[PDB]
């Protein structure tokens, strides 16, 4: 506002309490990072080819 | 129906007996008075605020001749409050029931005229996510200016 002819601006506090479970989440899959298998099936060779 | 600037002064002058069958108080007490009633709307234009009184243009001598602009609600209300102001000249002072009658007025006047503003909100005061603030509107946050 004005505030006799100046132009004093709100006070805007930030305090971040929302990342804190985001923060644990990510900590989770970086803990097990999982990634692809390929399993074999039921033949003479599939399992060197899955190999 | 068009109401001029001695009407007023008719009703001030016979209200306090001056005026109904007696002289008229000389031509000079009309100029005095006339003077006061301009000085008194000049003076409203403050606190009761404007209600449409038309003052002279430039040159002296408001005259009693003048349409006041005003409408016809507002004379009794106009008219006690410059008796109000008139009755010292003549030494003289009111009674109870033209003080009850003067406030009965003045508050019928005051009544017409009331705002009562409204607040409006802050500027930093969040507006919800139910407001739809992305496609619907724009400016998440109260505008709170204007």
């Amino acid at each position: 506002t004005k505030l006799d002819e100046q132009f004093e601006k709100y006070p805007k506090f930030e305090i971040n309490k929302v990342a804190t479970e985001l923060n644990r989440i990510i900590a989770e899959y970086r803990n097990n990072r999982i990634t692809v298998k390929f399993r074999p099936g039921d033949r003479e060779a599939s399992e060197e080819l899955a190999n | 129906l068009t109401k001029g600037e001695i009407v007023l002064f008719a009703l001030r002058k016979f209200a306090i007996a001056s005026n109904a069958s007696l002289t008229d108080v000389e031509p000079q007490s009309i100029e005095d008075g006339v003077n006061d009633l301009e000085d008194m709307m000049s003076e409203w234009m403050i606190n009761p605020g404007d209600i449409g009184y038309a003052f002279a243009t430039g040159d002296e001598q408001p005259l009693p001749d003048d349409e006041s602009g005003l409408p016809r609600k507002y004379k009794h209300a106009v008219g006690y409050q410059l008796l109000l102001r008139m009755l010292s000249d003549y030494s003289l002072e009111p009674t109870p029931q033209v003080l009850s009658n003067a406030q009965r007025s003045y508050d019928a006047l005051m009544t017409d005229t009331l705002v009562v503003p409204s607040m409006r909100r802050r500027g930093d005061f969040p507006v919800g996510q139910g407001n739809k603030y992305d496609v619907f509107t724009s400016d998440r946050y109260y505008p709170g200016d204007l």
